[PDB]
């Protein structure tokens, strides 16, 4: 309610907040009760309302995406040029680094916490992202849709835990199950999940034609990993993938609404106001357009998430 | 059993169907994969268009076989 | 409409100019697809098209009727598409904020929709600009004297298209000329928007001080049309005789107590007085016909209308109430009807005004939830008008009692109506009374116009007339179901509250009238409880008590009193227990067992 | 002048031999009434007994009382202001009808009448999917009718 | 025959009918009139809604009978 | 089995029924004459209700007994 | 003074009580000569449930009057 | 001695049990609130799935034993 506005923009804001939870975190008698908490899980809940209606929400999901970080940044000179942009992002990467690095020590103890906690913690995000599979179609819902920069920050958040297991030394693939399939799911969504190279029929089958269970964290977060990837910063890509066509459309009517004749008395300011909003608007897809991509282009990311890709791979 | 259907975008939603379902009974399980409401639900196969309570098998749709997710002037 | 008035002269030689046989063939030049006629079907136009089967042309004529047709579907479209665009001003305010009171914070749809809502509002400057446009040439006197001029003469071109000789305006027409059949030729064949036009005009134009019919010697020739057209066989559609009778309201609605335009007109002109009270006094029995009570704009509003007339025409015009009086003495089987089907309706009037008063107040309480949503609002103002609507048409009628009981109270005591009349004023006296008014404190009841205690007033009125009918205070006596001496002892206090509604002689005739009323409430008591005992077999089956008349069912095979079998073949003409065909002269009087009734009061008179 | 005099009989009925599955009665008004009936057993409803508001007309022998619902249900002839698609009340009422007769008459509602869809939403369901419709009724049974 | 139907506003159009009519044969009807697309065609008869494809002697509606042209949450 | 039937104006019709049949049966030699639809089926015996699925033994259709017909106006 | 309450399945049981009795009591004394659980004990009197604080002289209980009782229970 | 399970969606619920009773009772004891198929039926106890045939007894189920209703069995 009182900093609804809670963007990136005011420095003096988030940084106090994070810190607030880096003094909990540490202690370890906090951290293995902590998870079970008023407001930790949601309702059921409304998908949107994964923002504004739980513990983490409102902490994590500060990321560069959001619409008026571009607004604010790249907003004001519209037509920059790419080292103009790059100026831009140069500078607000290192700050989305520095979050990522404070929220993954979070994250680590909230796993660390205790045997609960961590299943508490599987458990939260896996609900969050089952209930987002409707962002995987041509035109999904985003009005009703987790903003896909909160489902891309949680993506390469979550995607560190991979790299131990998925080390460079290649020592610890035995230790995520491959037979993890076998029996049915705990914590992920199979309903509408097509399969390689079976059908439901032997899938269900297959289920009983073993008739027997180990738990195990590892595991688990292996595979959350890739459905967050693909569910999230998989789905973010094709949602701007429209917006450079969206850049175009945009300005496609901005010159149609000017070569009539203007030239009324209130409907002529009218207009005006009608187009005043349409360049802010204008500036605000170039925004958005110019910010995605140069977040793509920070290659240390990119790099990591290559990395994940290549060893899941293996 | 099971078959496919592609998108303009390309995309490849996979849905079991079954002989005896007509082509709403089908369309039915459209929705709630893409969120599309069935007024909109346009299928081409072999570029010839499907009647709407026609049955599955009323276009020897084998297994494995091949839809068109298209859509009308409609949407927007 | 300049063509018109050389053949619409003052002087009125030209009438003969335009053939009123100009709908014998079929149309030339106007369109008659979906052309709803006056009072007759297709099937008979077209038949009587060939049922003459033979022509002379002639511009005056087809340029007459043109002029009507782009009365109603020309300026008349215009004033609804205006007059909508006063009220559709306030539905573009709701739509506009529809669309700005929203999160309008998207990059791009939300650019979109402020480019939609700037055409939205460039039509509502449009919307605001023909208020303040058209509103004006209404005020120009001389355009809108020119309309009416026009319709002035059209009606009197029609009406002596009724009249078999066409006599006027060089003479009158004998009234009524008196049922699917016995419409005059051939009027009922006309277009039907020929009148829809003109009232829709005149109702509408009637909102602004410079309107044409202020102060205009030319206008009430056309009210004898009204009049005339309420033979009632004129016309066939009732909802535009609505629309005629509404017009009627405020031509003698009366700023500072001014006299009604029409009033002189109403009261000077032989034509109309001479059959006006008769026609609307027929007309308020028959829209009950229209359907029950679903939702407003029902019948209801026509009785408001058709009452609010009476209401001030008692007061101003004495020759009117002269020829009521008259009627009432004379013909008092058309005026007793008509008394019990008003009488009827406040039954459930005020009780729900009450109802849809609470339910507005739910709809209130159910938003501003500080803890669909706007067609719920939509619900909130159709409730709030329907309970306005109720409490007005109450007040009015009540109003139109208390000068009729005071003037002719021996109508009201015929025996069929009396105890329903007692009944109601008892039952609306508690509703008022009790706590369910008490409680329900409406914000600002001047704007919902609940005006409850002057209400109370006139109910008090009511009683006062009449208090001195022993037949009424005998079946007031009678109310078991609401009948209690301390109503009007807390209507005195209520009524002293703010002092100076009634005058302390007031309740010192309604005080006796309520003490006068206990005695013979009382020894009603004593006379069925000392020499009335509860035997067996001697009580109605459909009432439970003694009959004075038993009679026997001659298809049930069963004894039953007169009055109960009279209400239920009322209802319908079939018997209680095996719906036979029954009619009250298939009856059969039942003589044993009334004798033996006779014999048992004897015994309970040797008991006592 | 005759209008009470029927209630008070109709009401000792009651008295006199009680009903199976309801009861009848008033507050302290004579037309003001609170009947009683117990969902089927043979029926979603089953666990539920409802509440109900009764006023009586001018005349309850000789015009139908109308009727409304104080607990919400999901059934087809009824919405939710209780309204009842009993069609003796409007087409055949006879004046012997005993408000225990009525009473009866509502307790066969259980039998749902398709031609008068008073809740088309509902009906539809009621010619296609029982299933769900059982299910549906008897959630707002446990949500209401307690 | 003829029957009536009013809307909000207190217009009363007048429309031949017939008993074989069904409710969407009659409400075919109204768009030529007032043009209003059958989508949104509403019909309200003595506080009691009409079927869609019930012909018109299943209400019993008589000569000289009254409808009521309302309408739903639909329009804007 | 012959039952007599009556209307509500006193028409009457004569018709032949078996002990063992079923009311709707009854009722199809009464759409003979008039043609009267199943939907207004409606049977009326001594203040009760026979509802028109049953049968002629659960409605003890006795030798010579007339019932009542009466047209049915359903809805709401 | 004696009162007639009636369970779920009709089955009916005579009460001997007194008007100044609270519901409690009576509630009591019905798992008393039945030993059902007075928590799942819904009174019912001319559609109306009682309360345990209050008595059968607060809403008019007569004797030889009928209760119906309800059991609020579930399986699940 | 009731139980706690929860669905895929997260909808915690409860249901009185016994030591005597067996799985496909407590399935039977789901539906009445959720609706389910109860062929399909399949409990997660341990990591393990519920042998249907058996009682709860064989189990070492406690008091307030978390059981996961997972019975999607969706062959679409």
């Amino acid at each position: 309610k009182h900093v609804s506005h809670f963007d990136l923009n005011e420095s003096v804001i988030y940084n106090n907040v994070l810190t607030i939870f880096e003094l909990f975190v540490t202690f370890k008698p906090i951290a293995e009760i902590f998870t079970k908490i008023d407001g930790f899980f949601a309702d059921s809940c409304k998908p949107q309302d994964f923002e504004r209606k739980t513990i983490l929400g409102p902490i994590l999901s500060l990321s560069p995406i959001e619409a008026a970080v571009a607004i604010r940044n790249y907003g004001d000179n519209l037509l920059r040029s790419k080292q103009q942009t790059a100026m831009i992002h140069e500078s607000l990467q290192a700050e989305h680094k520095v979050v990522i690095d404070r929220l993954f020590f979070i994250v680590d103890k909230l796993v660390r916490g205790s045997l609960n906690s961590r299943t508490d913690m599987i458990s939260y995000f896996a609900h969050i992202a089952n209930k987002n599979h409707l962002r995987r179609a041509d035109h999904p819902p985003f009005k009703e849709l987790s903003s896909n920069g909160f489902m891309s920050n949680i993506t390469l958040l979550l995607v560190r835990f991979s790299q131990p297991f998925l080390d460079i030394s290649y020592k610890k693939i035995d230790k995520i199950d491959a037979n993890y399939f076998n029996n049915p799911s705990l914590f992920i969504d199979l309903s509408g999940e097509t399969r390689l190279n079976s059908d439901f029929k032997e899938a269900d089958a297959f289920y009983d034609k073993n008739r027997k269970s180990k738990p195990n964290f590892i595991s688990d977060c292996f595979f959350l990993t890739l459905t967050y990837l693909h569910y999230g910063l998989g789905g973010t890509l094709s949602f701007e993938e429209k917006m450079g066509s969206e850049i175009k459309a945009l300005k496609e009517e901005i010159e149609k609404v000017k070569k009539i004749a203007a030239n009324h008395d209130v409907f002529a300011r009218f207009i005006t106001a009608q187009l005043s909003k349409m360049e802010k608007a204008l500036k605000t897809t170039e925004s958005l357009r110019f910010a995605l991509q140069g977040f793509f282009a920070h290659r240390s990311l990119q790099l990591e998430v290559f990395d994940f890709i290549c060893g899941a791979s293996t | 059993m099971q078959i496919f259907v592609k998108t303009l975008t390309g995309k490849t939603i996979t849905l079991e169907v079954e002989p005896s379902d007509t082509i709403e009974n089908v369309k039915a399980k459209i929705q709630d994969k893409e969120g599309i409401p069935p007024d909109q639900q346009r299928l081409i196969f072999a570029g010839c268009q499907l009647e709407d309570g026609r049955t599955l098998s009323d276009y020897n749709i084998q297994k494995e076989s091949t839809l068109h997710l298209v859509l009308r002037l409609r949407g927007g | 409409v300049r063509f018109s008035q050389p053949f619409l002269d003052i002087s009125y030689k030209k009438i003969d100019k335009i053939d009123a046989n100009y709908f014998n063939n079929p149309s030339l030049f106007i369109d008659l697809s979906g052309e709803t006629r006056l009072n007759s079907d297709f099937k008979e136009a077209d038949a009587f098209y060939d049922k003459n089967r033979k022509s002379k042309p002639n511009f005056i004529s087809d340029c007459f009727f043109l002029t009507l047709t782009y009365l109603h579907y020309g300026l008349g479209g215009t004033l609804s598409f205006e007059e909508k665009m006063g009220s559709e001003i306030k539905a573009l305010k709701e739509e506009i904020e529809k669309v700005k009171k929203i999160a309008a914070n998207h990059d791009v749809f939300a650019r979109f929709i402020t480019a939609q809502l700037s055409k939205m509002e460039k039509a509502l400057k449009t919307t605001e600009s023909l208020r303040f446009a058209l509103q004006g040439f209404f005020a120009h006197r001389s355009l809108q004297l020119e309309v009416f001029d026009f319709i002035c003469g059209a009606s009197t071109f029609l009406i002596r298209v009724v009249d078999p000789e066409h006599e006027f305006p060089f003479k009158q027409i004998k009234l009524p000329l008196i049922l699917r059949a016995h419409a005059p030729v051939p009027f009922k064949y006309y277009p039907e928007f020929v009148v829809e036009g003109p009232v829709n005009y005149s109702l509408y134009i009637s909102k602004y001080q410079t309107s044409p019919i202020f102060r205009n010697p030319r206008l009430g020739s056309f009210v004898e049309f009204t009049t005339m057209v309420l033979c009632p066989e004129l016309v066939s559609n009732p909802h535009l005789k609505g629309k005629l009778v509404q017009l009627l309201s405020v031509g003698a609605m009366p700023t500072d107590n001014s006299p009604g335009f029409m009033m002189d007109i109403f009261e000077h002109d032989e034509l109309v007085n001479k059959n006006l009270l008769y026609a609307l006094l027929d007309f308020y029995v028959i829209v009950e016909k229209t359907g029950s009570s679903s939702q407003f704009y029902d019948k209801f509003n026509s009785r408001y209308s058709i009452s609010i007339i009476l209401e001030e025409l008692y007061y101003k015009i004495p020759s009117y109430k002269n020829q009521l009086i008259w009627q009432s003495q004379n013909n008092a089987d058309f005026f007793v009807r008509f008394v019990a089907r008003m009488l009827n309706d406040l039954t459930f009037l005020l009780d729900e005004g009450l109802s849809n008063l609470a339910e507005v107040h739910n709809i209130q309480n159910e938003l501003d939830n500080r803890a669909e949503d706007k067609e719920l609002q939509t619900r909130l103002a159709s409730a709030s008008r329907q309970a306005k609507s109720s409490c007005g048409l109450a007040d009015k009628s009540m109003k139109l009692f208390e000068i009729y009981s005071k003037d002719i109270p021996a109508a009201f005591v015929t025996p069929e109506i009396v105890y329903r009349l007692a009944s109601m004023l008892n039952y609306n006296l508690e509703s008022l009374v009790g706590p369910k008014c008490g409680e329900l404190k409406v914000k600002d009841p001047q704007s919902y116009s609940f005006n409850p205690k002057d209400l109370l007033k006139a109910l008090t009125t009511v009683y006062i007339n009449l208090s001195e009918q022993s037949e009424f205070i005998s079946a007031v006596a009678k109310d078991e179901r609401s009948f209690n001496r301390n109503l009007f002892v807390r209507a005195v206090d209520i009524l002293g509250r703010k002092t100076g509604l009634a005058s302390p002689e007031f309740i010192e005739k309604l005080l006796n009238f309520a003490n006068k009323a206990e005695e013979q409430r009382k020894a009603d008591e004593e006379e069925d409880l000392e020499y009335g005992d509860v035997p067996d077999e001697f009580l109605d089956p459909l009432m439970y008590t003694i009959m004075k008349d038993p009679v026997i069912l001659p298809a049930s095979k069963m004894n039953i009193d007169r009055s109960t079998i009279k209400a239920h073949l009322l209802s319908d003409s079939t018997d209680p227990f095996n719906r036979m065909p029954l009619k009250l002269e298939d009856v059969t009087p039942n003589e044993e067992l009334r004798q033996k009734i006779l014999c048992f009061k004897k015994q309970k008179k040797e008991e006592a | 002048m005759s209008s009470s005099k029927r209630i008070a009989k109709e009401l000792s009925d009651l008295e006199r031999d009680p009903p199976t599955s309801s009861s009848a009665g008033p507050g302290d008004d004579l037309y003001h009434w609170q009947a009683s009936i117990m969902g089927p057993a043979d029926s979603p409803y089953a666990g539920g007994v409802f509440f109900l508001s009764i006023h009586f007309p001018t005349d309850y022998p000789f015009k139908p009382p109308k009727i409304s619902f104080t607990t919400k249900i999901y059934h087809p002839n009824i919405n939710a202001n209780g309204n009842i698609c009993l069609d003796i009340l409007k087409d055949q009422w006879s004046p012997a009808l005993t408000l225990s007769k009525v009473l009866l008459s509502i307790s066969s509602l259980t039998d749902a009448n398709p031609d008068d869809p008073l809740v088309p939403e509902i009906a539809h369901i009621y010619k296609t999917d029982r299933p769900k419709y059982e299910a549906t009724a008897r959630e707002w049974t446990k949500k209401y009718a307690v």
